[PDB]
């Protein structure tokens, strides 16, 4: 504010928008590699 | 297509009663 409890009204995702093309195209010109790590009972 | 409240609130004598989910219907539309 020093910290309290407050609340809000949760955001249901990052706001974000791509526009859209009959023309163009977007491809990658690159790439990554990454690890997952998942557990089951 | 029991207490419960929409919005007004209402109780009932048996002891029963439904929650609100976290998510509304408006919230799910968004989703979608
Ligand atoms: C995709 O992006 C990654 C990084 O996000 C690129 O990997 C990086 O490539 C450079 C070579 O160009 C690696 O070596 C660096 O060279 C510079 C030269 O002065 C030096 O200053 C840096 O300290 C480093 O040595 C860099 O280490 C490497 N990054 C990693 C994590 O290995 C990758 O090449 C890109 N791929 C393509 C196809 O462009
Ligand atoms: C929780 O209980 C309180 C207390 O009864 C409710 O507050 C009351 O809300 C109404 C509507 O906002 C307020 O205005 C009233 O409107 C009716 C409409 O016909 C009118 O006849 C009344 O004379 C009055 O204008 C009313 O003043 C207000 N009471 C107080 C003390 O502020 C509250 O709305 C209830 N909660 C819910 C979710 O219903």
């Amino acid at each position: 504010v020093q910290k309290s409890i407050v609340a809000y009204t949760m955001s249901l995702g990052a706001d974000s928008s791509i526009a859209y093309s009959n023309n163009t195209i977007a491809i990658p010109t690159n790439f990554s590699i990454s690890i997952t790590t998942e557990v089951m009972p | 297509v029991y207490g419960e409240c929409l919005g007004i609130c209402a109780q009932k004598f048996n002891g029963l009663t439904v929650l609100p989910p976290l998510l509304t219907d408006d919230m799910i539309a968004a989703y979608t």
